[PDB]
């Protein structure tokens, strides 16, 4: 990755604001919601046939929120995406086979939930880091694919 | 295809941005080119630095054209049909590349409405941009 | 979508398939299967070996409803009706998958045709699929 | 990286049959015929109106064999994509701006050529292999725009 310094200042900066376990389950759920297909990971998770069954699902929340927590460690050592989500990488390329396009959507899925949260403090060059951190998750987490 | 509650939401999305389309529109376009900057080659003839006046005004293009296909939300090819060919035939976008724009007007969306932009309501303009989207490129729903 | 050239060629070049449209059918799944292993996971508890039988079947299934949309070419949302319903609601196959499938129906047609797959009918050919691949995705619509 | 022993084999084998004069022009020209928006990155290069036109373009054919010639150069170091193309990805990310996308559309292109030209020959198993150097390509190039 080839973040810059002010790509990382604006990134780390941005998430010690973040409502992580609001901003979670938000994110999963409009995934799940605007993205059908993703569905097909997630059967044991129950009812999420609508978005009201979808963002009223336990199961949905709990692991929204572990997702963004798994964002939150990365953030700590942005010089490093690919050795945090090493191992994530093995879970979700390996046995889950999810195709990569999908990261880029999730993380598409977060940027429009930390722009609803900030407002006009999400600006489109405070976005162009986050763009950066979404295609930095997205090719770590491709990393066991190719 | 767009249900009730799909168009429902669309249209009262769509007017809740007020005075503010235009507006709305630019900052779109801006974000585009900052996050993907790949699409600014099709703007040769533009300046395209931040506040340009050229980007203001194709802005205020793009949401008029968006608020005509709100408008008649029933038959979008028919709504869009020049710019369909336009955009298909004579300036020849890459299909790909409208995902960028639908990303950025949702972004944009998102920053300015934070009360409207539900989960269903997110649902109901990425179905509707991703149309608008397909109409525009190979005139198909 | 398609312009009349288009048509034309993709009627010569389909036509010239012939009856082996099932044979490469099975050939461009079993190409999709190896380059993208992630597809395998939609067949589960299919044969996917090199010359499964099963794999041949499903070459003809997939080859005959190409060349039933290559029949009504002015009329696919129609003719592929039921098929976007399956893709989307029952099989919820990615989107990003079908440009997968038609890459491998390309480089078939490629390897058996190489005379017949012009710079302009292999053009015709990629936007037939990819209109083919965007009706198939419409009930995400 | 990725590549198995038997993957390079046949990379190695393959394009040592290959023209690479003939396969880059067309594999160049076809890009800019089959997927025409590639065409604004090629201003400078004259005439580009027709089908015909572009695949009797001289820049087109020379552009082609030089891009051809730096894969050819990169098979010999196959482990080592990311380095061989280094300079090439701050080329093409930070002065052309070429969509990360469009580099898959280019090796997909030479895919559907080496096909043309080898015919059965170019079977699953070596289309395999092959798509292997397209996505490690295209993720070389793609890597400074993260
Ligand atoms: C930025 C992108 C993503 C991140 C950071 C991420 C992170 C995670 C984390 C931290 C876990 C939990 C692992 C554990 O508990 O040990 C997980 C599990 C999982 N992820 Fe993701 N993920 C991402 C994208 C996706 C996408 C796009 C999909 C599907 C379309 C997906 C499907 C799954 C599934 C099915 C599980 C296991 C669920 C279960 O426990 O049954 N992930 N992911
Ligand atoms: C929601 C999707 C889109 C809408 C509603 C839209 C709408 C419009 C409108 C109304 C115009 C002005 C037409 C005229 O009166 O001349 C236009 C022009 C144009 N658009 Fe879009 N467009 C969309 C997507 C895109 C995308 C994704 C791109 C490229 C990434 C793009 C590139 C262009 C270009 C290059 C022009 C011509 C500008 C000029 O030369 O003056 N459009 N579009
Ligand atoms: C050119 C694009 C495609 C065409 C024309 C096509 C056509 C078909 C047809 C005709 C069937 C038989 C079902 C019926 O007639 O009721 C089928 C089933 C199926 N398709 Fe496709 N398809 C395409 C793309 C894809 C892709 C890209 C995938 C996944 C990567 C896919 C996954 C499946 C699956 C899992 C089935 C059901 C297999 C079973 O019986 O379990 N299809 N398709
Ligand atoms: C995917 C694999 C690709 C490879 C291996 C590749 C390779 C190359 C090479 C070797 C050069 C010459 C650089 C120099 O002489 O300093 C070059 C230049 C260039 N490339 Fe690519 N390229 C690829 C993809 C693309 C794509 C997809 C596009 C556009 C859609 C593109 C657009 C250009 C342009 C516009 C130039 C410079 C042309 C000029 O000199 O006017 N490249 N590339």
């Amino acid at each position: 990755v080839h973040f810059t310094e002010e790509d990382k200042a604006t990134i780390t900066s941005l998430w010690g604001k973040v409502n992580v376990e609001d901003a979670g389950g938000e994110t999963l759920g409009r995934l799940l919601v605007v993205y059908p297909w993703t569905q097909r990971f997630f059967d044991s998770f129950g009812n999420l046939s609508s978005a009201s069954a979808i963002m009223g699902n336990p199961k949905v929340k709990a692991h929204g929120k572990k997702v963004l927590t798994s964002l939150g460690d990365a953030i700590k050592h942005l010089d490093d995406l690919k050795g945090t989500f090493a191992q994530l990488s093995e879970l979700h390329c390996d046995k889950l086979h999810v195709d990569p396009e999908n990261f880029k959507l999730l993380g598409n899925v977060l940027v429009t939930v930390l722009a609803i949260h900030f407002g006009k403090e999400f600006t489109p060059e405070v976005q162009a880091s986050w763009q950066k951190m979404v295609t930095g998750v997205a090719s770590a987490l491709s990393s066991r694919y190719h | 295809v767009l249900s009730p509650a799909d168009k429902t939401n669309v249209k009262a999305a769509w007017g809740k941005v007020g005075a503010h389309a235009g507006e709305y529109g630019a900052e779109a376009l801006e974000r585009m080119f900052l996050s993907f900057p790949t699409t600014k080659t099709y703007f040769p003839h533009f300046d395209l630095s931040h506040g340009s006046a050229q980007v203001k005004g194709h802005g205020k293009k793009v949401a008029d054209a968006l608020t005509n296909a709100v408008a008649h939300v029933d038959d979008m090819p028919n709504a869009l049909s020049a710019l369909s060919d336009l955009h298909a035939h004579k300036l020849r976008v890459d299909p790909v590349n409208f995902k960028l724009l639908s990303h950025c007007l949702l972004v944009t969306l998102a920053a300015h409405l934070p009360a409207e932009f539900t989960p269903a309501v997110h649902a109901s303009l990425d179905k509707f941009l991703a149309s608008v989207s397909t109409v525009l490129t190979s005139k198909y729903r």
